[PDB]
């Protein structure tokens, strides 16, 4: 029996993996949906009006992620701010607060979770009222500082209540510099539905050429009526692929508006000269899908979920959660025994 | 730089390196901690 | 010697040859934050100072960017890709990383005269100022020859040094 | 009616002095042996056909990991069962009815009726269970759960536990194995009184716990199925192939029910008219109807939930050779 | 900035019941076994028990099983020891101690403060043994000192259980030495060990003024856990 | 207001002498800038004077001067202003005072010429020589100038209305 | 080529290797692993937000980690032990300091900069990391300082992945402008680009004396590049192989080329015969991930299916 102090290692690793299996086990049961398509010079933008609009869902948890980015942009910007006052030889106004300096440094590594007692609020708001400071701050072309920089500060009374709850504009506010991925963590119906708007397309075909296998859900946006072969090529290497044999291909039609009064103007024929059919929405539309479709050649079901759209006031939940419920039964039912 | 040169570096680096692999050459369950 | 090398000191360059002036400070420039306190200036005759270069890297608001700051360390290369009218002057590398601040040697540089015929002009003293003990003539040498060739002054036949 | 014996009860009087003991003479005075001639080649055919099927699952199983999956064990179950039925059914049986009597004594009778009716009841929780899972699975009634191989050895072993809390008693001090029908088969001691083994109580038991259970579970669960199945065919109006799937289900659970209720409503309506229909006696000849449909279960069971599920459909194209 | 901080020492009648506490902080509090090490007042150290992160697993010496419970409340990062049927022969200096025990990882590298605690009037276990009690020496020169043990510290495993350890007068013991030959943090590259199976010698280079103090090697090949008495350094 | 820089100060001071250089800056945030001094020798040597930062609490001052020059600022004017004792020879120069510091000066000011010399201001003695009959028959002909004990520079010389130089 | 100068030398013959342990307990895609430099400790990196680090010798993990973001597609270990560094989706290498972390898990540097996925990643030292990414870029760190000290530019599409010559003097990528190039480190530039796969190159590795390398790629083949002789030697290509390699690793001789397939084998060739000489088998998904210790005791094999095993 060679346990010498050795038999408490096991036991230290049987506590890490039980942790690693409860997480393991809430997981997985996610509900996945992937967005792509970014094509064109706003597909986003308008994907998320339509989530403005019709997706919503904001519990006190998911306010509550942010709360450490609030904090870090905040702490990254007053360092930034005291960075630059030793850089451009800015002095107090007062030379009592060269000991707030030196506390300045300490409270500096004091960048925890929610440390704001009184004084380090004062500390700030007197900062803020700084002379120097305040010229920084109109010089912040100069360098890197969060354009609400001066919002927040000056917002202290009101950010520091403890029943703050960010807006939709404070998200926007967030900054994004070259990836993002939207994320939430609402509660609908008793499933914990997550969300995923994807762009950056145009050239990380190999990200989903085989990086992606398992997930729910494609989402594949289209421009309508806003080179093109290359486009066809792509969706090509991407939608006959073997691998991807069994994954679903939804499409969101958007910009519906402006597609119908091309389509009035605008002969489908600039993009398929070969197309014999009307220019009605339904005969392109066909046309589209059958062309995309008919890439694949491997597959004797389809299960494509095709939908028609209105404006603003359109029951989008209730769509989207039909079809999230009809996916999940069919993907039930094709691995219990049942056919 | 055509390959059989390198190819001759190629053997007189493999020969006396039998000795060290375990697979190849195999090995005695003794000079393994990985006896149970 | 407190050495802060400007090299070559004089450079005869053709029109439009690019020049690249080195500059070694006795002293590493580098401070505590990880920066370069690095100015390229010129400074020309009748006029004041212009910075070239500022950063090594940012090049200054209305400057050519023929003018390009490069190195590290205590090695510095100002590079001109193209000689103009407006370079002419004295070229600076000043640093700003050691108080009190210290200046460069600095290379002149200057537009090279065209060629032709020797024109001189003498005027000796009158016998009035040969008799009062003193002498100064003035010469004035326009386009002469040879270019190499330095400025002499013969007194009872022999070569003086000193004026 | 019978000849009341302690190791035995053979209905038929003995007021004539013919009858004789089952473990004795070569019973050839109850029927010619033309009749055990078709009966002994049938067991034999059965043979052929069983093992043949529940043995080809046991080597594709194994030849095949893809269809090593938790979900797949309960069929293996079944495979087990019913090698149960044949070795502890089929081959005493039939050493019997080519001797005439039976060979291996009381404990012989013991051990038969036993591994016989192990087999039958582990079969049939077998699939009470397999029912309970696909429910769980699909109507996913529990909130985020999963169902992995620790559920489906949890199954497993109730099917164990409950199966001998019904065959293991018998063999303690409890209602009395005994030749029955036409005593080449020893089974449970339904049909005959004996306060000793205390007959009554335990017979009760096999009616309620064997009987009214399963038929409530299945009715229940499946309910719930086609509620939840019609329910979604009424959200989703233009999905063909769930239309399909919608049908064939229903088209499988209806089979899956008659099949049930032709397996155990035989011995259900047999005990039942014997119970509120006190004072009456029928012979072998009918007595051996009901273990004809119990063994051709043992049958078409293998067939329809092992050959037919298109997870083993799938090996039969590479099975048949 | 890691803390322990013990609280609860003092004065006690005999056979009465007195809780000690250990306040961690600035470190995973729950992630680390913990032990009680005592010291009567003029003598070595005795390890006194442990309890393991998770609470899974306690370890009391022989004197003490049954009668004293060592305990942790690891939501609030606290360690306790409560004692009962106090007897004169528990008045000890009391270390709360941190260790956790991974591969490679470094057992009883931090120690607290310490609490006193005085109680007023009224055979299996390896044997180590340092023959010499106390050696003069002088700034500068090299000092080597051993310890020996009555059974081989090499175990099957291929590990020698052997850890140094140094008290300096006054203060809490610091650990210099662990599994032969890792350097503690912060511990100067002037000390070394070296040894065999059952004999064993620190050695130091050019002795400084701060190397003065109680010199313990400790066996953790298995509990209760055991000291030696200690190696006093003097001056001359 | 307008960005303005003006010196003033500048000019002949005898050996061991004072003199008061200013510079005022106006037009822009002088209490948040720095502010340089910079020296000029005729010999087209440039030797640094001293830098401020925006507020004047720091100062750097060569070691061999300290003692000689004293510098101050007024936030009521936002001038600063360098009083000079004891001059050398090569403190003769051109002065520039530079808005920014050694990491901020882009704009360099006008400055002002100091000069020291022992000797008294003397009027020079100044005799044209024309060429000899003969010798002005060319395209170009230059005249001589004989200006002696010129004292301080520069001389003026007009003649023609003064036309030629 | 190789092959007709080491015919007359004997075959390796059997090589009957058997899992001397199973590690388990990933429950979703293993995408990283890495072996430690004690040819004993390793890391591994899986869809479930962990990475762990496990001690192979008693079957103990050490540390699991749980990720910011679970996007992840590479991960390195430090030489030194201290630190790790994982990648993602987000174009964030974050660094994590595995000794002076008194018992919780910090970052230890958030690298910011690259304008695509981070692909790949190796450790010089505790100093300086060579990373590749999708934005067609690579880019050498001060991770002390955060700034992107160094950068190698000039693939003109996405670059795939990385590999760190023996003596850390040269390194080698691998992009989807079907090339590899390699690189030196200090001067940022590109001595030479090799190309002749038609496929992006997803994969490369190099021989045990750092004087040849070879690659493998999503089209089927391996190849053997030699620097010194700055050309392809050998392609290793079965015909009714069509489907991407997923990993390669050397034995310590050399002797053995270790390649893992879409069919979900880790085909074992003898690279001085050309012969396939072993087969590894036993996963019931592709093998996505391979490589030997550094000692040469045993080889690690990860897979698809979430397991990880332990072969000698």
């Amino acid at each position: 029996t060679l346990s010498a102090e050795d038999k408490a290692a096991v036991e230290r690793s049987k506590m890490i993996d039980r942790n690693l299996r409860e997480d393991g086990e809430k997981a997985a049961r996610e509900v996945k949906l992937l967005l792509l398509g970014a094509g064109e010079s706003g597909k986003s933008t308008i994907v998320k009006q339509m989530k403005i609009i019709h997706e919503a869902g904001y519990s006190e948890e998911e306010c509550k992620q942010y709360k450490a980015v609030v904090y870090s942009n905040t702490i990254q910007s007053i360092i930034a701010i005291i960075r630059a006052m030793g850089r451009l030889k800015i002095d107090f106004g007062d030379s009592a607060r060269a000991d707030d300096a030196r506390q300045l440094f300490v409270l500096a590594g004091a960048a925890e979770e929610g440390f704001m007692t009184a004084e380090l609020a004062g500390v700030i708001k007197r900062l803020w009222k700084d002379s120097g400071v305040q010229a920084c701050f109109n010089r912040s072309r100069e360098y890197q500082l969060n354009d609400s920089a001066a919002y927040y500060l000056n917002d202290l009374d009101r950010i520091a209540q403890p029943n703050y709850i960010p807006t939709q504009q404070d998200v926007l506010r967030t900054r994004v510099k070259t990836t993002g991925i939207v994320e939430t963590h609402f509660t609908f119906k008793d499933l914990h539905f997550k969300m995923f708007d994807v762009g950056g397309q145009r050239s990380e075909r190999k990200k989903w050429i085989h990086c992606f296998e398992g997930v729910t859900a494609i989402i594949f946006c289209v421009a309508l009526s806003d080179r093109m072969h290359e486009s066809m090529k792509l969706f090509d290497s991407i939608c006959n692929n073997k691998w991807f044999t069994d994954t679903s291909i939804i499409l969101f039609l958007n910009k519906k508006d402006l597609f119908e009064e091309k389509i009035k103007k605008s002969p489908l024929t600039i993009c398929y000269p070969e197309y014999a059919g009307s220019n009605t929405y339904e005969e392109a539309a066909a046309y589209i899908q059958c062309q995309f479709e008919d890439l694949n050649k491997r597959k004797d079901t389809k299960e494509i979920y095709t939908h028609f759209t209105c404006a603003t006031d359109t029951k989008n939940v209730q769509f989207v959660f039909d079809a999230v419920t009809d996916v999940i039964i069919k993907n039930n039912l094709k691995d219990c025994g049942l056919f | 730089m055509l390959v059989s040169k390198c190819c001759e570096e190629f053997r007189d680096y493999v020969e006396e390196r039998s000795g060290e692999d375990p697979l190849v050459k195999g090995i005695p369950e003794d000079k393994n901690p990985f006896k149970e | 010697d407190v050495v802060m090398t400007q090299t070559p000191l004089t450079l005869s360059v053709t029109i439009g040859q690019p020049a690249s002036i080195s500059c070694k400070s006795s002293q590493s420039l580098l401070d505590s934050d990880g920066e370069t306190s690095l100015n390229w200036l010129l400074q020309r005759p009748g006029q004041s100072p212009k910075r070239l270069i500022y950063l090594v890297s940012k090049l200054d608001s209305g400057v050519p960017d023929r003018f390009t700051g490069s190195g590290s360390g205590t090695d510095f290369t100002l590079k001109i890709s193209r000689v103009e009218a407006a370079d002419l002057g004295v070229y600076y590398c000043w640093q700003g990383t050691h108080f009190p601040l210290t200046f460069g040697a600095g290379t002149k540089l200057e537009l090279k005269r065209a060629d032709a015929a020797p024109t001189v002009s003498i005027f000796p003293p009158s016998s009035e100022q040969l008799t009062s003990g003193g002498a100064s003539v003035v010469c004035f040498l326009n386009n002469f020859y040879p270019k190499d060739i330095n400025v002499k002054w013969k007194i009872d036949g022999s070569e003086r040094q000193n004026g | 009616c019978g000849t009341e014996g302690p190791n035995f009860y053979v209905p038929f009087s003995n007021k004539t002095g013919v009858v004789r003991s089952p473990f004795e003479a070569p019973q050839y005075y109850l029927a010619e042996p033309w009749q055990f001639s078709m009966l002994a080649a049938y067991m034999f055919l059965l043979i052929m056909l069983g093992f043949p099927i529940n043995f080809l699952t046991l080597y594709v199983t194994v030849q095949h990991k893809k269809l090593r999956t938790p979900l797949n064990y309960i069929l293996l179950n079944l495979a087990v069962a019913d090698l149960f039925m044949v070795f502890g059914g089929f081959t005493t049986t039939l050493y019997t009815s080519l001797h005439g009597y039976f060979v291996f004594g009381p404990t012989g009778c013991n051990l038969e009726g036993f591994f016989a009716t192990l087999g039958g009841e582990i079969a049939l929780w077998s699939l009470v269970v397999l029912a309970i899972e696909r429910y769980v699975v699909v109507c996913k009634p529990m909130s985020n759960f999963r169902f992995g191989e620790n559920h489906a050895i949890m199954g497993v072993a109730f099917t164990w536990v409950m199966a001998l809390a019904c065959a293991a008693p018998p063999l303690v001090g409890w209602s009395r194995y005994i030749p029955e029908g036409m005593q080449c088969s020893c089974g449970i001691d339904y049909y005959t009184p004996h306060e000793e083994t205390n007959n009554e109580s335990f017979v009760i038991y096999m009616f309620v716990v064997h009987f009214i259970i399963p038929l409530i579970v299945i009715f229940f669960c499946y309910g719930q199925l086609v509620f939840t199945v019609k329910e979604a065919a009424a959200q989703q109006q233009e999905s063909a192939t769930t239309q399909k799937a919608e049908k064939e289900v229903t088209r499988m659970v209806i089979i899956y029910v008659i099949a049930f209720l032709i397996c155990w409503l035989p011995y259900a309506g047999v005990a039942f008219y014997i119970f509120t229909h006190q004072g009456s006696c029928f012979g072998p000849i009918f007595m051996t109807i009901p273990a004809f449909f119990a063994k051709t279960s043992a049958v078409y069971n293998p067939v329809i939930y092992i050959m037919m599920n298109k997870q083993f459909r799938n090996c039969m194209v590479t099975t048949l050779c | 900035d890691v803390q322990l901080v013990e609280s609860g020492g003092g004065l006690v009648q005999p056979g009465g019941s007195r809780k000690l506490s250990c306040s961690a902080s600035g470190f995973a509090f729950s992630s680390f076994g913990m032990h009680w090490v005592r010291q009567a007042p003029e003598k070595g150290l005795e390890w006194v028990a442990y309890i393991s992160s998770g609470s899974g697993t306690i370890y009391y010496a022989d004197t003490v099983k049954g009668r004293f419970t060592i305990s942790r409340d690891d939501p609030k990062n606290t360690l306790f020891l409560q004692m009962t049927s106090l007897r004169s022969e528990d008045t000890a200096m009391y270390y709360c101690v941190r260790s956790i025990y991974y591969y490679g990882s470094s057992p009883f590298d931090f120690w607290g403060q310490g609490t006193t605690l005085t109680v007023s009037s009224g055979g299996s276990d390896i044997v180590m043994t340092q023959a010499t009690s106390s050696v003069p020496v002088t700034p500068g020169e090299s000092v080597s000192i051993s310890c020996r043990s009555s059974k081989s510290l090499l175990h099957s495993n291929g590990n020698t259980y052997l850890y140094w350890f140094l008290q300096r007068p006054g203060q809490s013991p610091q650990l210099l030495i662990y599994r032969m030959s890792n350097l503690a943090s912060g511990v100067p590259d002037r000390f070394s060990g070296s040894g065999s199976g059952t004999a064993f010698t620190l050695t130091i280079s050019r002795l400084e003024a701060e190397d003065v103090g109680v010199y313990y090697c400790m066996q953790h090949l298995e509990y209760p856990l055991t000291f030696g008495a200690g190696t006093k350094l003097e001056l001359k | 207001c307008e960005v303005q820089l003006v010196e003033s100060g500048g000019g002949l001071v005898k050996p061991g002498g004072s003199l008061k250089l200013s510079c005022a800056a106006s037009g822009f945030t002088f209490s948040s800038y720095a502010m340089s001094w910079v020296r000029q020798t005729p010999e087209k040597r440039l030797e640094w004077v001293a830098t401020i930062s925006s507020r004047g609490l720091y100062t750097y001052f060569p070691d061999s001067m300290k003692g000689r020059f004293t510098i101050s600022r007024d936030n009521a004017k936002n001038t600063l202003s360098l009083q000079m004792s004891s001059l050398r020879s090569e403190d003769t120069a051109m002065y520039y005072c530079l808005r920014g510091g050694g990491y901020d000066a882009d704009y360099w000011g006008q400055g002002t010429t100091l000069t020291v010399s022992s000797a008294k201001t003397t009027a020079p003695s100044v005799y044209p020589l024309a060429p000899v009959c003969g010798d002005t028959t060319g395209s170009s002909v230059t005249l001589g100038c004989l200006v002696k004990g010129y004292f301080p520079e520069p001389v003026t010389l007009t003649w023609n209305s003064g036309s030629l130089s | 080529t190789l092959s007709q100068i080491t015919n007359n030398i004997d075959p390796v013959g059997r090589i009957q290797m058997r899992t001397r342990r199973t590690l388990r307990g990933h429950l979703a895609k293993i995408y990283a692993m890495h072996w430690g430099t004690d040819s004993r400790l390793l890391v591994s990196a899986s869809q479930d937000g962990k990475l762990i680090i496990w001690d192979s010798y008693t079957t103990n993990k050490v540390h699991a980690i749980p990720l910011r973001s679970s996007w992840v597609m590479t991960c390195a270990y430090a030489p030194s032990g201290n630190y790790v560094a994982c990648g993602g989706l987000d174009n964030i290498c974050s660094i994590y300091n595995l000794k002076t972390r008194e018992g919780n898990v910090r970052v230890s540097r958030e690298l910011a900069g690259h304008t695509g996925y981070l692909s790949c990643c190796r450790f010089l030292d505790d100093n300086q990391i060579v990373t590749s990414s999708g934005d067609t870029t690579c880019a050498l760190w001060d991770i002390e300082t955060g700034q992107q000290t160094t950068t190698f530019t000039g693939h003109t599409g996405d670059v795939m992945s990385l590999s760190l010559a023996p003596d850390t003097r040269l390194f080698v990528s691998g992009a989807c402008d079907a090339s590899a190039k390699l690189w030196d480190v200090r001067e940022g530039m590109c001595r030479q680009t090799f190309t002749g796969h038609e496929s992006d190159i997803n994969a490369i590795c190099f021989f045990p004396n750092g004087n040849a390398f070879a690659t493998g790629s999503d089209d089927a083949t391996c190849r053997l590049f030699d620097l010194r002789a700055d050309q392809e030697l050998m392609t290793y290509s079965h015909d009714n192989i069509i489907c991407g390699i997923t990993s390669v690793s050397f034995s310590k001789s050399g002797r053995l080329l270790l390649a893992g397939y879409d069919d979900f084998n880790c085909n074992v060739w003898d690279a001085l015969k050309a012969d396939r000489a072993g087969v590894l088998a036993g996963h019931d998904n592709r093998v996505s991930c391979l490589g030997v210790t550094d000692d040469g005791m045993a080889v690690a094999t990860g897979s698809w299916d979430s397991f990880l095993k332990i072969w000698n």
